[PDB]
RNA sequence: AUAUACCGCCAUCUUCAGCAAACCCUGAUGAAGGCUACAAAGUAAGCGCAAGUACCCACGUAAAGACGUUAGGUCAAGGUGUAGCCC
RNA sequence: GAUUAACCCAAGUCAAUAGAAGCCGGCGUAAAGAGUGUUUUAGAUCACCCCCUCCCCAAUAAAGCUAAAACUCACCUGAGUUGUAAAAAACUCCAGUUGACACAAAAUAGACUACGAAAGUGGCUUUAACAUAUCUGAACACACAAUAGCUAAGACCCAAACUGGGAUUAGAUACCCCACUAUGCUUAGCCCUAAACCUCAACAGUUAAAUCAACAAAACUGCUCGCCAGAACACUACGAGCCACAGCUUAAAACUCAAA
């Protein structure tokens, strides 16, 4: 249930005192904003966190820590397929929302007409 | 397919290229139906060196 | 920016000829040469007396035949000889221009002791090659 | 390039197309197919086909080369083989019987080893976060590890601290010493390993 | 003397694609503005780009590269308008 | 400026000066709805007919109450806590857990849109209580009016002009850090201001016609009150009034420009 405008902005038949002050008129636009880059998430850090720890006991030798490395090796690998997956196929993938070029596309078939014609 | 260039020249109408897009965006979708025999035709005329070395000739000396 | 020998883009009004309408990177391509001599191959000599000739024929016809030349001189030289050919417009009366022959031929046949032969090609009006 | 995008490296491998037509798979079968269209570019001089082309020593060669003088480059590396072969004997004769069987002689097991115990495992990336650059340590790819070591083993030879001696010399050396676990060049591997340990508080900075 | 009168030959943005006549429409006939391809007012000669050409090809490198910008550079290439000198 | 020609008027010409022509237009942003409400003398026709959001959600005043957080004290433990783009200074009867404990301030609800003349009002309970059966009606009458501020006596967790210290900086009477005061709170008096602006007066009515400079919050009609007529000087000067004495209200002119 979209909030209420009755007696909202400030008008000449509305006595009372606005309740909304837009900046902006509130009228529909013909297209959406672009999706914003997020910030992602770092990947191999426990992997990471035990691989340097091992090595202050160790002096800083890769003879005693191979095992550590290894879970740090391996996770970069598939760490790196992720993040080349996930680019191409979100974009091609078609999952859960549009983009906002094919949905810009949508909206502007069906404009909002706020005029009279 | 017959290139943008190519199909002015059937027509001799100036062609954007997004329209000569839209022409080939039928045409593939008419070769995906089971198209007759008389379409064949017709699809025909929009469409337009085996990499093998060349084998010298055995020869004999003296 | 380049501006040798090429004409400026204008409204559609100024009627350019075809030698006028290339630009010196079309001269081996589109173009000849208006004077053709052997002066400049490999191993000849003179080209610096063959060049002078020319610049100085080329005024001598545009003084001597005022308003008459369509277009540039095409010199040619075949040994001893040397042929102006030139396009001119119809203009002029043909009595002056027999004038003009004999007084430029003979004139310019003891000025550098050479058989100087003129020809010209007259034209109704200046031929168009398009409208830049 | 003088070549066109249709151009396609070629394969040097002697063994791939010998593979019987049994043993390929149908995705490669079809490939096999689509290379007799495909145009194919000259195969350069630097590989052949010969059993004893090995890609890291001739990479290592190219590194050192300066200024096309191949022949040079690749003949300090033969020298430095020699030095690391005649090394080996000289310590496989004076040691005891069952010293022996520890005693690597073969340079080529030496060289690409000894590379293989200077490879870094992290390193430092600056990464811009708020308006600064950060020196993170950062998961370095297998090439550009497998390229550092190479880069350091011919800067440490290169530096002038050794007054007079030759390359293959030095090359020689630091071979023997990384290929134990010692020297600068693995040194110098843990001074970039403590580094990234001690600036292992901006690990987050990084997305990737 | 004046490049701040100019031609001429160039630089530069240009390792660009835009420049623009002539029309049309919108805005109540204001300066102004002018796209959506499952298309909603733009069409466009000409110019440049592109294509062609040159060099060892289809590649690449040259060349070409507008209309404008910076009163950019040069009166000392030469020519030249204006003012000035002429024992 | 001289000269030549020309134009206008003409026994006149025309430099200076003065005068003659000035109210039915406006007030969201150009100069104008002066912070609010009431009434008077009076004016209006929206008063009879004739009709439709009583009550309740955050009006106000008084008294009482307290959930979260904080301060303080005490015990136990620890050796540091504060501060930040990063530091220094500061503090070290300091910090953390637990427990006890306000004349301060009132998460969520509130995506609600209410009360009140406006200012303003958002924790709980109770009492009193919210003008008017036509409309309009005041810089000055009458009564109110955020914050700041004065006077007097109390309170004090936190915040905090000034001030002091630390740092930055060419400098830094600033921005950043720390500490602390007037002050913010209560009681009793005063002061009487605001971008008190929803910059859009009160009442009644319409949505048709020429919709309408632009923008903003579509354009109009009737009626009334208030105000305004180039800019600046000027939220000034003088005068008057006022518990106001570096104050507030009201409020000109000269000089100056040809624009704002
Ligand atoms: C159309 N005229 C515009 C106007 O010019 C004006 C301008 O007038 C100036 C006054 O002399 C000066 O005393 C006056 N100075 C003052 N202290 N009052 C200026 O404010 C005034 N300029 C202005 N109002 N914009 O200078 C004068 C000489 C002017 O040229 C008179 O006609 O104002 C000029 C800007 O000041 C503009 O450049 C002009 O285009
Ligand atoms: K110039
Ligand atoms: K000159
Ligand atoms: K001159
Ligand atoms: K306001
Ligand atoms: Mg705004
Ligand atoms: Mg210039
Ligand atoms: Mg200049
Ligand atoms: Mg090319
Ligand atoms: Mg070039
Ligand atoms: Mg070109
Ligand atoms: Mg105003
Ligand atoms: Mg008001
Ligand atoms: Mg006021
Ligand atoms: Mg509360
Ligand atoms: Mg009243
Ligand atoms: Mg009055
Ligand atoms: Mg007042
Ligand atoms: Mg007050
Ligand atoms: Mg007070
Ligand atoms: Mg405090
Ligand atoms: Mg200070
Ligand atoms: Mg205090
Ligand atoms: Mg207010
Ligand atoms: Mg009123
Ligand atoms: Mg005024
Ligand atoms: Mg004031
Ligand atoms: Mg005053
Ligand atoms: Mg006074």
């Amino acid at each position: 249930a979209t909030p209420s405008l009755r007696g909202r902005l400030a008008r000449f038949g509305n006595p009372r005192k606005p309740v909304l002050k837009p900046n902006k008129p509130l009228i529909l636009a013909n297209r959406v904003g672009e999706r914003r880059r997020e910030k992602g998430e770092a990947t191999c850090i426990t992997e990471m966190s035990v691989m340097m720890a091992c090595w202050k006991q160790n002096e800083f030798r890769d003879d005693a820590c191979r095992k550590e490395i290894q879970g740090f090796l391996d996770c970069a690998a598939r760490a790196q397929e992720a993040r080349k997956m996930r680019s191409i196929q979100e974009t091609l993938g078609e999952s859960g929302s549009l983009l906002p070029n094919k949905l810009n596309k949508l909206l502007q078939r069906f404009p909002n007409k706020p005029y009279l014609s | 397919w017959l290139i943008k260039e190519e199909l002015e020249e059937m027509l001799v109408e100036k062609l954007s290229d997004l329209d000569y897009m839209q022409f080939i965006r039928l045409l593939e979708k008419l070769l995906t139906s089971q198209c007759g025999a008389a379409e064949e035709e017709f699809v025909q005329r929009f469409r337009r060196e085996s990499k093998k070395q060349l084998i010298e000739p055995v020869q004999y000396d003296e | 920016k380049n501006r040798a020998a090429r004409v400026r883009v204008s409204k559609g009004d100024k009627p350019v000829t075809y030698e006028e309408a290339h630009a010196p990177h079309y001269i081996a391509h589109r173009k000849g040469w208006l004077s053709l001599h052997t002066g400049n191959l490999d191993g000849e000599d003179h080209a610096a007396e063959r060049t002078v000739e020319d610049v100085f024929l080329r005024k001598f016809m545009w003084g001597t035949f005022p308003g008459c030349l369509a277009d540039q001189l095409v010199l040619k030289r075949r040994g001893n000889q040397l042929e102006i050919c030139a396009v001119v417009l119809r203009q002029l009366s043909p009595h002056k221009y027999y004038f003009l022959v004999g007084y430029s031929e003979t004139l310019l046949s003891y000025f550098y002791k050479c058989p100087v032969r003129l020809h010209l090609q007259t034209v109704p009006s200046k031929v168009v090659y398009k409208y830049l | 390039s003088r070549y066109s995008p249709e151009f396609k490296d070629p394969l040097i491998d002697k063994e791939y197309y010998r593979k019987p037509v049994e043993e390929l798979t149908e995705e490669e079968k079809y490939v096999r197919e689509l290379k007799k269209t495909q145009l194919i570019k000259a195969a350069p001089a630097g590989k052949t086909s010969s059993v004893f082309e090995d890609p890291v020593i001739s990479k290592f060669t190219n590194m050192m080369m300066i200024g096309g003088n191949k022949v040079l480059a690749r003949s300090l590396m033969i020298q430095t083989l020699e030095a690391v072969k005649r090394k080996q004997f000289e310590k496989y004769h004076a040691a005891s019987a069952e010293e022996q069987a520890t005693i690597e002689r073969n340079p080529y097991t030496i060289f690409h080893q000894a590379l293989k115990n200077c490879e870094p495992m992290i390193g430092l990336v600056p990464i811009l976060k708020g308006g600064r650059f950060y020196q993170v340590p950062v998961p370095l790819p297998d090439r550009r590890r497998r390229f550092l070591a190479m880069k350091w083993m011919i800067t440490e030879c290169r530096d002038k601290k050794h007054q007079r001696t030759l390359m293959p010399e030095k090359l020689s050396h630091k071979l023997l010493e990384a290929f134990h676990n010692q020297g600068p060049v693995i040194k110098r591997k843990h001074d970039l390993h403590k580094m990234a340990e001690a600036n292992r508080a901006l690990a987050h900075y990084r997305w990737w």
